[PDB]
DNA sequence: ATCGGATGTATATATCTGACACGTGCCTGGAGACTAGGGAGTAATCCCCTTGGCGGTTAAAACGCGGGGGACAGCGCGTACGTGCGTTTAAGCGGTGCTAGAGCTGTCTACGACCAATTGAGCGGCCTCGGCACCGGGATTCTCGA
DNA sequence: TCGAGAATCCCGGTGCCGAGGCCGCTCAATTGGTCGTAGACAGCTCTAGCACCGCTTAAACGCACGTACGCGCTGTCCCCCGCGTTTTAACCGCCAAGGGGATTACTCCCTAGTCTCCAGGCACGTGTCAGATATATACATCCGAT
């Protein structure tokens, strides 16, 4: 049994978006489903990136390179821009 | 001895410790750094909070509360970076972004 | 004559034992020091190495008879050396003062090679597409009783010109220019060449250039290469000279360049002289010099300006790629995109002042004008020189200007007319390295250097060009170098260089 | 099973059917053999997918096919399905 | 009573903006369980698993359509030939 | 007179001839350049290498074949042996590029 | 003289000449070909090589590097779904 | 005792023991088994016995003795599987096929 | 600086099929690259659908299914043929 | 050019049902030591790249002109589509019933990981001579203007 | 509609350089053994899938009627092709010197993995009530003849 999802975390993020809107069951689905996708398509591109340099560790330059590589122009720039700012913050802590 | 989260030490909503169990058990490479989990989450997290505003605000143009897949596909389509990404990616009970040929109209 | 005993005398119907030793006796008959490469050889190539333990004074003191023109004295004996040259089984080098005459002695060798040795061809003459025209006109001109031709055009023009004549053997002697060599070297790989003859063999310093390569590949018993200045950087260039003249004896350059290694130089020069010297002659332009004043040479050790000091710290410090901007810096700022602020573009004073060497070849210029020189500045960046003509433009003094990509035509009407009887031309851009030879710009007097070359032979014949026969007064070398700049170190290596031609060959026309 | 296996199943396919998604297309008017073409290009997408799902279920050693036994054979074929899963 | 066009394009922005399913469900289900008996007798078939099918191909056909509607009206005409569709199709790469 | 071909006869021998040869058909120091320029857009100070514009080119040079092939079936659809830009939009636009 | 800028250089989209691209069609087998084709073939070629040149730089980043790998553009090119074979 | 190569043991001629490694680090799984190298050897050989035939089928219907890029272009285009299993793979230095539409020719 | 390539095992199955026939060395790159690449589609198709099942081994029978999943019709059944013939007298040998 | 129909689009009101808050068990994520090996750093070292310019050959590309056929428009006509209206059908839905077969749980054993030794396969370096590219010239084939 | 007439296919002679043997060495397959843990198999259980059945009503089918639209035809410009000068720029060969950019050896430290416990984060299962459907009536609005 015992299955897992990403529905408690898109609820909190939806409730600090639109903190008055709610989200349907099937639209929970879709957004889990776009999660799992998203984490596939990134960390797939980045285990490739590691294969080609002959490292053998994924990390968070290759995370980043990965991003860059997989999103259009703006949400890449956006995107790193966050990631960034998450580890600077975490590794200060 | 206090159980801080790194999710919380790191600012995020998403959980980083199952972003790092699912990197080292998902047969990506021999080891996983650190940070790693934490950027991935925060990229995750930004993804879905830009497409979650969008479908938020269809859902308010169409007069609702709660979002659906019709207000998902909406803001996916609406939007041009996320159709770019979501290219080959079919929303289950979406719909059609209205559209007709300028052809067909009466004159 | 008979165009069939040459048919059977050129086409190739199939360890030149006896002639190699005869030259090795001839080269052991001075000290023995030079069989070193011979007995090195020989001990690297097992096939020599037994031939080492296996131990006419034909003057020709007056001019050829067969030829016409009653020759210049100095230049018989140059004749007798081309003689016996090939009464000995070896090859050798030219390297005469680009004037002395060279075309002229060359051809009354080859005549003497036919009417004395009754060999009426075949040879090779390989020249630079420039003077090909001129082989053709003394050959007809010295010795009329020959045939030639100058062995051009399109493709189907040589095939045909070829099936005609060379393959046809109507001929003695063929001339061709390199590229044709390169092109044609199918039919002239197979003519039992007797002579293969090389002008300004500048060409052939890297071995390893494709020229050099085919020339290899090529049948024939002796070669004669004819030069103006060998050795422009190292002693590897004549390295390579001698292993075209004499493969079997030279075939060793890390001997060579050990055995040299630049008192222990003045151990190595009493040897270096020795080794070398029945090998190449140079003549100097004082023996018949009757004219050209030396030249008068000096240094203007300008500084530097505001912008171009800060231009060249900016590069000192950290799209641009090399070390080559450092001497762009000190030529002039505008070459760069960031200067010249706008963009209104003036033609107005704000360059002579912005730039240093620009100050003082204003000053420079004035002085002369006002008193009836003019000018043949020779800088290296053809893009620079399109500033000094905005410049001259702004002064209204008259150009004209042979860059690196001036169509023929328009070369030789503006040489014409700057060289023409009295004109209006005060100045006369050009970049170093262009034009070949033939240029006679005879009627200037002042030859500002703005820039400066890695290797000085450069210069010197960019000097060549007035101070060559002709002009009759003086010629005037006006260098510039910023100092507190890599140009200090550019000159210094180009000094140096010129030091030690001056020591490898310098010493030899001392003797010849 | 013992379904009494059927045959010409692909004409339950009909004309306002066909006519109603080439409305959501946004086509106008339609001509009258354009059914049949759609039919043929229906059913060649179908074997695809269900032959890759057949494939999935097959190898897991199962007898019934999945809602992510059919995710994977569309992913697999490039037309990635949100909303059943992943 | 309307002309040519007229309830065609009624029809167009009625299911433009609508987001069912287009064909039957029944229908759909016998042609799918009995393609898949040509690759493995005696198969059982999840509901979800179905519905991800008919879901699928609807969007697939929608979009065949939207193409070959380009394809007609390049052509200088308002009506889809089977010509159009198999134009599309041969540039879209599958034939 | 000399003889003239009819229009329409020069080409068939083109298309005949160089869809058997197997060269690259732009030239090589201008695409070169062109890709210098373009790259120079995303970072300065950077460097190729020969096989990587060849590459770059193999792969240039198919695409833009196999664009051309779609245009002139989508021209042929028009009912016409002419190519115009709408004939590449339109190939463009169905395959999914734009 | 004011021309120590001296071109404009037709900058580089119009080194791709119409001969060439009158060579591409003829492979592509196409006999008539309309004027302004010469155009809409320069854009299209620009942002193909855009889209590529991208991710080939994005690698060779990554990799710490300076200088551009025909394995990083076969990268690149199989990451946009267009296998290349012969380059390694 | 005596070395015997998992090839000869297979009787294949691809290397079973560099398949066995490369699949092992390529971060597949956790662990391999031991037929899998060989199940893969064997199915690459085929494969490549299969294009290779028909490319030497088509250098000597040209009159000539090598296979060149050409010759392997022009026999993954003409068969029906082999060219549908490389659909978006370009062969360098290859070409295209001789094809004309007929539309286009003289009437 | 040792680079592995599948050269040698390609001539050696040229030299089988064609035995008096060359293989130029643009040639012999493609044939490589195409024994990796497909290599790469078979081990990724094995990997996730060995994942998908919650297995850690990479067995034949992934191998099989892979296999039949890439190849198409009588392309993937000669495939699958030779490599159970493969096995089989691996395991009997 | 306006009425008359037909089809939206609001606005009210009633009924559901499925988001959503809340508690409950537990398992996983966190905390804290120890350690080893991956990767960062240093330094050879060497080989290809950069900048600016020169010289020459030779096809391609550019450009201009006539003129031919194709694109585009307009006209006509005659089907094949769309729109309505009865009539029949079968999908949708609620409900019962049964059982095959997903999905978990336990044991254990065969089989893959890991290691040390050992030895041939394979890779790089190197030499050579046939395959194929190319070049006349001769004959043959398709275009085309009578 | 047949004899130009040019383009192509096809023969030999080069020649040259790359494929293809051959050898040394080195390092990764192979052998033999240790051993711990996935997976193989059985058994259980209980869920969901298949199988019908009756009833309603909405969608499908069939047939009619009449336009408007697809296609064929006729002109007619005009713009693209074929061809003959003419310029230009790719493409080799060169010079000159660097240096900097990638690429092996070698050391070492610090950051991952690996462990052992253990408590809160998170998932499951529950009980609500309010945001969605789902009728109804009435007003607005295109669309189509007049
Ligand atoms: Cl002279």
């Amino acid at each position: 049994t015992r299955k897992e999802s990403y529905a408690i975390y898109v609820y909190k993020v939806l409730k600090q978006v639109h903190p008055d809107t709610g989200i349907s069951s099937k639209a929970m689905s879709i957004m889990n489903s776009f999660v799992n996708d998203v984490f596939e398509r990134i960390a797939g591109e980045a285990s490739r990136l590691a294969h080609y340099n002959k490292r053998s560790t994924i990390t968070s330059r290759e995370i980043q390179t990965a991003v860059r590589l997989l999103l259009p122009g703006e949400l890449a720039k956006h995107a790193v821009s966050e990631g960034t700012k998450a580890v600077t913050k975490y590794t200060s802590a | 001895a206090k159980a801080k989260t790194r999710s919380s030490r790191a600012g995020l909503q998403f959980p980083v410790g199952r972003v790092h169990r699912l990197l080292r058990k998902g047969n990506y490479a021999e080891r996983v750094g650190a940070g790693a989990p934490v950027y991935l989450a925060a990229v995750l997290e930004y993804l879905t909070a830009e497409i979650l505003e969008l479908a938020g605000n269809a859902a308010r143009d169409n007069k609702k509360t709660r979002i659906i897949p019709r207000h998902l596909q909406l803001a996916v389509r609406n939007d041009e970076e996320l159709n770019k990404l979501l290219g080959r990616v079919t929303i289950a009970q979406g719909g059609v972004l209205p559209n007709i040929q300028s052809v067909l109209l009466p004159k | 004559h008979d165009p069939e005993s040459n048919k059977k005398r050129y086409l190739l119907k199939d360890f030149d034992l006896e002639g190699t030793t005869k030259r090795f006796e001839h080269l052991l008959s001075l000290s023995g020091l030079f069989k070193h490469f011979i007995e090195s050889k020989a001990a690297k190539d097992p096939k020599f190495r037994q031939v080492l333990d296996v131990l006419i004074e034909f003057q020709f003191r007056e001019s050829p008879a067969y030829v016409n023109g009653q020759l210049r004295p100095y230049q018989i004996q140059g004749v007798n050396w081309l003689v016996s040259l090939h009464k000995n089984k070896i090859a050798g080098i030219l390297a005469d003062e680009m004037g002395l005459g060279k075309t002229l002695q060359t051809i009354s060798f080859l005549g003497y090679l036919r009417y004395i040795e009754k060999i009426p061809g075949p040879f090779l003459v390989i020249a630079p597409k420039s003077t090909l025209n001129n082989w053709l006109r003394e050959i007809n001109r010295w010795t009329p009783d020959v045939n030639a031709f100058i062995l051009q055009g399109d493709k189907e023009e040589r095939a045909e010109l070829i099936q005609k004549k060379l393959l046809g053997c109507d001929f003695d002697v063929v001339i061709a220019s390199y590229e044709i060599i390169i092109r044609e070297k199918s039919p002239l790989k197979k003519i039992n060449w007797e002579y293969i003859i090389i002008d300004e063999a500048h060409r052939i310093k890297n071995e390893e250039s494709m020229l050099s390569q085919v020339l290899r590949e090529f049948t024939s018993r002796n070669r004669l290469l004819i030069t103006g200045t060998p050795l422009q950087n190292n002693l590897h260039e004549l390295w390579a000279l001698l292993n075209f003249l004499l493969p079997d004896i030279f075939s060793d350059a890390q001997d060579f360049d050990d055995w040299f290694s630049s008192e222990d130089q003045d151990k190595i020069v009493k040897q270096l002289h020795t080794v070398l010297q029945p090998f190449l002659l140079r003549r100097i332009k004082s023996d018949v010099e009757t004219s050209l004043l030396p030249k008068k040479e000096l240094n203007l050790y300008v500084g530097m300006s505001s912008m171009q000091k800060k231009w060249y710290k900016k590069i000192l410090e950290k799209l641009l790629n090399i070390m080559m901007q450092l001497r762009k810096c000190c030529n002039h700022p505008y070459l760069f995109d960031g200067a010249e602020p706008g963009p209104p573009y003036t033609t107005d004073e704000h360059l002579v002042y912005n730039a240093a060497k620009l100050q003082v070849l204003d000053k420079l210029l004035k002085k002369l004008k006002e008193e009836g020189s003019r000018v043949l500045i020779f800088s290296q960046m053809s893009r620079l020189l399109d500033i000094l003509e905005d410049y001259c433009y702004f002064r209204n003094y008259e150009y004209c200007r042979i860059d690196g990509s001036t169509a023929h035509e328009d070369r030789i009407q503006a040489i014409d007319d700057y060289n023409a009887p009295d004109s209006k031309k005060f100045v006369f851009l050009l970049t170093t390295r262009a034009g070949g030879l033939g240029i006679n710009l005879t009627s200037a007097d002042v030859v500002v250097l703005y820039d400066s070359d890695w290797n000085p032979q450069a210069d010197l014949q960019a000097m060549d060009r007035a101070h060559r026969i002709g002009q009759k007064k003086q010629v005037k070398v006006f260098r510039l170098v910023t100092d507190n700049s890599v140009e200090e170190k550019i000159l210094e290596r180009a000094t140096q260089k010129l030091r030690l031609d001056q020591l490898v060959i310098q010493q030899n026309r001392t003797s010849l | 099973r013992h379904r009494k296996v059927l045959r010409d199943n692909i004409q339950g396919i009909t004309k306002p059917a066909i006519r109603r998604l080439a409305r959501r297309g946004g086509v106008k008017r339609i001509s009258g053999l354009i059914y049949e073409e759609t039919r043929g290009v229906l059913k060649v997408f179908l074997e695809n997918v269900i032959r890759d799902a057949v494939t999935y279920t097959e190898h897991a050693k199962r007898k019934t096919v999945t809602a992510m036994d059919v995710v994977y054979a569309l992913k697999r074929q490039g037309r990635t399905l949100y909303g059943f899963g992943g | 009573r309307y002309r040519p066009g007229t309830v065609a394009l009624r029809e167009i922005r009625r299911y433009q903006k609508s987001t069912e399913l287009l064909i039957r469900k029944l229908p759909f289900q016998r042609l799918v369980r009995e393609i898949a008996q040509d690759f493995k007798t005696d198969l059982r078939f999840q509901s979800s698993a179905v519905m991800a099918l008919q879901e699928a191909s609807e969007a697939y056909l929608v979009a065949l359509f939207e193409d070959t509607n380009l394809c007609a009206i390049h052509a200088k005409r308002v009506t889809i030939m089977p010509k159009d569709i198999q134009l599309a199709r041969r540039i879209r790469g599958e034939r």
